[PDB]
């Protein structure tokens, strides 16, 4: 009777947390291979998303297996002359595993960080486990990681998702092409613990709870007097 | 009962269905060591008062054995029991709104990526006085958002009670161990925090002092520290 | 819109009466209350009564005895009375609706001077 | 009775200097408490009522402030059509007294 | 204007007899409701469809007592606008003297004019205590009765 | 209890044996219909109060279902539940005296064969003020006579009940129908009327506003009415 | 029989297998309340009469208690009996079509997206004169469309029963509760319109006038409305 | 304290004209109020007590009234011995303080 208030179908469901944008071209004379979006990582971060960030903090502690779809798609804005059929690397970065910092790096043939080879145009679909170090992750952390000195409050390595990062396995052509990618999160088995009170100002930060300065109010003024219905 | 006797320590109160248990699960192991009564400053709750914020274990970081063992040991597991007791006449009116919040995140009153400091994150047995001025790292003291962002009324949704001075005068919420690991360091993270909300303003009548203690006796059970500091080496 | 006409004689003799009204239109008596608050010339606003909006009236300290206010809900008029008039009560007499339960739509005020 | 003690009673600035306007109270108002302007021959008109809500048809240039017996109004940034007699009223424990007064006058 | 801990208050006067205290619709999406607990969750989807369990809790002196009368108005109905048109129909005579906090549940709906309506009314005028004159305060809550489903999740924006 | 609720409506009260149940004699046919709380508007008893006086069924006339059966119907039969409710703090005194008198003849203010007229016998609910002043037509309020010759002190062989408001606040007097016929017109006579009238004489404290209100709540019971109107010609 | 008495109401009647039970589903719950025979001011079937329509519940809008608690509730949910008779000598000649239209959505006169006005939609006990010319807002009334564009002679697949003067002189038939929810509001929707149609049209003899009555009779049945307005809040 | 204000302090009439002198309080005194009569050098003598009851060898002529605060001494149809000071007593809360007093003249 009550299946859609399942926290396994209110959280849990496909949310577009990430775009990005790669290109395929040469990196001859190419000095910064993200400026040049030769490829993207992107440390997965669900708070980033504020319609799921909003969902996710009505809780305390959140405990879910990840599922991710990537949709790429092509696009030619120059003189190209054909569609190149194009692959794309996304390359899962677990926690603690170092991120690339070239499209050629070591990092890409790295056995122990997974990659989808997947045609730009078809979807990717794979599926991570809960990678936390708590038996769940903290939406709210009271209190500093790992050191007795300054740990900026709530900023803690326990939340790390892991990483992903996208490149074109393709050379270049004569021409550029422009993929961007869609990266899709649905958490599944999702549980949550100690329902918390819903956010009613917006955000500032990314993990703080910190409200902007002299907002609006939430609580919104009657059209009359507390007697007008 | 009414001389409730834990260590060396005895406190009176009134209770008939007092205890607020948070989330129905009783405070367990995964007393008789440091399980007394800490009975804390008392705050004046004056007719202007915004309310105030304790954090635990922070409020007890430098209670005795309590406190000495917070230091002594990295890790630990405690529970707790909090007695919220404002004395007051049959002639005051008002209400507290006595709230445990697991992993009480605050807020700033700079905004963006700026954090709130230790002196202030951490303030002991003073608490946050939330009637006071924004000092530079502290957090934002604004009680309708209550310190994170989220509005005064649906604070109900934590493990809360209310003092009405018109019907009792005594909170006793008994807090277990909520955390996402099974022990972690005490000194540095903070489990619950404690707020005595005023949300009715204390009215007092003509010819009374405008202005009401309340005592927050916090007893800490179930607690456990980590095997190590006693643990052989062989 | 919400206006409240302050209307009254304004030539009265002292050690007498007064029938200082207010027709109210635009809302009802019987859901707003009415403040009376007067002013003399040089001196400051006065608040004198607040008939509440189902009967009930307050009065200042100093003028339970003299003032009274009725209010018919039909017509929609406030009424203000006063006994034993002095020189004092040479004030502009003004009406209000109770918004918030605070004063507001202050009409122009009737200035009604008490003289021999 | 909570009587009103309006400080000071009247002010002299130009358009453009700032106006803390003061009422202090001798019981509790609790932020019930309405602040008034009024012009030569005018009726007076709401201006800030719970001590910091602006009513309507009110500029941004006036600010209620205070809590509990001590009242400010402070006005930023005069204008030309800001001078006049300025009256608290609270409206706490019937009667509800007004203050003394403060007047603008220009410099 | 803004928000405080007194926008929680439902403020009380002694000498109001025959007024209305409050009054409120029962559109748990928007109004007083938009912001509660249940309505931040009535708003992630599109059709709530159950009971409303609504309290009141006063908060002023031990020794003050008056007497509250609490009308329910149903929807398709016109909120009462005297005290006696809303003790003819659905209430409560609620004794703040006697019972400190009195529990209201708001009849099976399917809200989704409409919704109903929920007023408070003064039967008596507010009893002071000697010598402690001024306001006291009611204290509102709403949940939902056990029977309340929710369906068709969709997405506030902002 | 402290919740009866009487179809859609709902009172707060309190009772030990505050039911009188006139002449032992529970109200019986010769509920589930008109059986409801109509609560009047709260009269104001002030320090100069001598009484008010309601008839009934003629305070119930304007009262939603009962009153609109009791213009419908011509012949009808109704018992009483009568709570007379004064709320006030432990620092006033003063009692009432809350009466129930069947077949209330009222004496005329001018004496010899002059009668009551129609607009006096039958107030309504706003009842008869008997602190007012006499109109042209109308009853004599003078209350030591009980506004029919007879002394006051001897009211209390009707069913009645005091409100001494050191020991209780609320009277209950359940009425049952009283007549010498079996059914009878409402609208043109009535048979009991309700009393409410200040013996000692409310005394406030200083710092006391000398005012106290009461609610009279009656609730219909076992209220028949005539076949007529529903019986068939064939 | 002939002597059917439903409440202080009493019709004389013929039946044999006459009652046209719609779809063969008698109306139930999900009488003795509303159930009465409310009998409408009678139609004249004139020789150029086009035919007559009643909008159900709006034709009881009204109708005594029925009408009242149509707009005391705003939910309610009834079904009908429907007599129609047309009372004649054995030499009329003429036959009409007692039809019942569920959810008969009408068609303005003036097509596109112009709507029919609440006037005309609603139009009480007088219903819709099929013969009258088209007001500014109103329904088509051609009758050969059936008001909606849809064919006279297919309107025999809705729940219908002809008056063959020649045969018989009444129509009976019982409507259920139809709609697609289990209680909706009477006062903005129509669940059923009965119609009454002359096909064949009334030819008198020599020496009769040009003109018969139609009695319309309509018995709600298993009347249901909302729980609240009676619901207690407690 | 109750104090009582007796209003006016003295009256010029006629033998035959109607004096009313009237006595209102501070607190309730709940009809427990007595009026006196005195002459030049002579002990003052009861008149009303109980703020109705005309006392013991007192004349029709004199008629109490009033309830609660206010009280009214009626005198009908004036004779020559009923000119003096009258001072009203309330006897309700201890202390038992008097009026101010009206004295009686002759036009």
């Amino acid at each position: 009777n009550g299946s859609e208030t399942d926290v396994e179908c209110f959280l849990g469901r496909a949310a577009c947390v990430h775009v990005t944008e790669i290109q395929n071209k040469d990196a001859t004379g190419i000095d910064n291979h993200r400026e040049a979006k030769l490829f993207n990582d992107w440390k997965i971060n669900l708070s980033s998303l504020v319609q799921l960030r909003k969902k996710l903090e009505l809780f305390t502690y959140v405990r879910f297996d990840s599922e991710y779809t990537i949709l790429a798609t092509a696009s030619q804005p120059d003189s190209a002359n054909y569609s190149s059929n194009l692959v794309v690397q996304a390359m899962y970065v677990p926690p603690g595993a170092p991120n690339p910092k070239e499209w050629d790096d070591y990092t890409w043939q790295s056995a122990s960080n997974p990659s989808v080879f997947f045609k730009v145009g078809d979807t990717s679909r794979f599926s991570v486990p809960y990678v936390g170090l708590a038996s769940a992750y903290n939406c709210f952390y009271d209190g500093y990681s790992h050191d007795d000195a300054e740990t900026q409050y709530g900023i803690t390595v326990l939340n790390h998702m892991g990483s992903m990062a996208f490149r074109i396995v393709n050379e270049h052509d004569e021409h550029k092409t422009l993929v961007k990618i869609r990266v899709y999160h649905r958490a599944k088995h999702v549980e949550a613990w100690i329902p918390r009170a819903p956010r009613a100002l917006p955000y500032t930060s990314i993990g703080r709870t910190n409200y902007p300065k002299n907002t609006e109010p939430v609580i919104k003024k009657r059209k009359g007097d507390i007697k007008s219905y | 009962v009414q001389q409730i006797t834990l260590g060396n320590s005895t406190i009176t109160t009134q209770e008939a269905a007092n205890a607020v248990v948070c989330y129905a699960e009783w405070p367990e192991y995964l007393d008789t060591s440091v399980c007394r009564f800490y009975t804390l400053d008392s705050k004046t709750w004056t007719t202007g008062s915004k309310g105030w914020c304790w954090k635990l274990p922070d409020a007890l970081k430098d209670m005795g054995v309590f406190g000495q063992n917070m230091f002594f040991h990295s890790l630990g597991r405690s529970g707790y029991t909090v007695h919220v007791q404002c004395n007051a006449t049959k002639f005051h009116s008002g209400c507290l709104l006595v709230v445990v919040i697991p992993e009480h995140q605050l807020a700033s009153h700079e905004g963006g990526n700026v954090s709130v400091k230790y002196t202030f994150t951490h303030p002991g047995e003073r608490g946050i006085d939330l009637s006071s001025a924004n000092e530079v790292g502290g957090p934002v003291k604004d009680v309708i958002y209550n310190m994170n962002g989220t509005l005064l009324g649906n604070l109900l949704i934590f493990p809360h009670q209310f003092i009405n001075l018109r019907t009792n005068n005594t909170a006793t919420i008994v807090i277990p161990y909520i955390n996402s690991v099974p022990i972690d360091s005490m000194t540095r993270h903070n489990n619950v925090s404690l707020m005595v909300i005023p949300i009715a303003p204390l009215t007092v009548p003509t010819g009374a002092t405008p202005s009401l203690p309340i005592t927050v006796t916090i007893a800490p059970m179930c607690t456990e520290f980590s095997g190590i500091r006693s643990k052989s080496i062989v | 819109a919400v206006q409240l006409a302050e209307s009254g004689p304004a030539l009265v003799a002292p050690s007498q009466a007064l029938s200082i009204t207010c027709t109210v239109a635009g809302f009802s008596l019987t859901a707003y209350g009415v403040a009376w608050v007067r002013q003399p010339p040089g001196a400051g606003l006065e608040w004198l009564g607040a008939i509440w909006a189902a009967g009930a009236t307050d009065y200042n300290a100093a003028l339970k005895s003299r003032a009274s206010i009725a209010k018919d809900n039909s017509k929609s008029q406030v009424f203000l009375a006063m006994a034993s008039l002095a020189t004092a009560d040479t004030a502009a007499y003004y009406c209000a609706r109770e918004w918030d339960a605070y004063g507001d739509y202050w009409g122009q005020g009737t200035t009604v001077t008490v003289s021999a | 009775d909570i009587v009103l003690t309006q400080s000071p009673a009247a002010l002299s600035a130009a358009a453009g200097a700032t106006v803390a306007a003061t009422c202090r109270a001798s019981g509790n108002i609790h932020n019930a408490l309405a602040w008034y302007q009024q012009k030569a021959g005018k009726s007076p008109q709401l201006l800030v009522y719970a001590a910091a809500a602006l009513a309507a048809g009110v500029p941004s240039r006036f600010s209620g402030s205070g809590s509990g017996t001590a009242y400010a109004l402070a006005i930023n940034s005069l204008a030309a059509d800001d001078f006049g007699a300025y009256y608290c009223q609270h409206f706490w424990s019937t009667p509800y007294t007004f203050g003394g007064g403060t007047k603008l006058e220009i410099k | 204007t803004k928000d405080e801990v007194n926008s929680y208050l439902i403020p009380l006067n002694a000498n109001r007899q025959n007024e209305q205290v409050f009054g409120t619709n029962l559109f748990i999406g928007d109004g007083v409701f938009k912001t509660t607990l249940l309505g931040e969750i009535v708003q992630y989807y599109t059709h709530w469809s159950g009971s409303l369990r609504f309290s009141l809790m006063y908060t002023g002196p031990a020794l003050s007592s008056a007497k509250l009368i609490l009308a329910y108005t149903p929807p398709g109905a016109r909120g009462p606008q005297d005290r006696r048109e809303a003790m003819l129909g659905t209430h409560v005579v609620w004794d703040i003297g006697l019972q400190s906090t009195i529990v209201m549940t708001i009849p099976w709906t399917s809200g989704v004019t409409s919704a109903g309506f929920l007023s408070c009314w003064y039967q008596t005028s507010l009893i002071l205590p000697p010598e402690t004159t001024g306001q006291v305060y009611l204290l509102s809550f709403i949940s939902a009765c056990p029977d309340f489903k929710l369906r068709l999740m969709k997405d506030t924006q902002t």
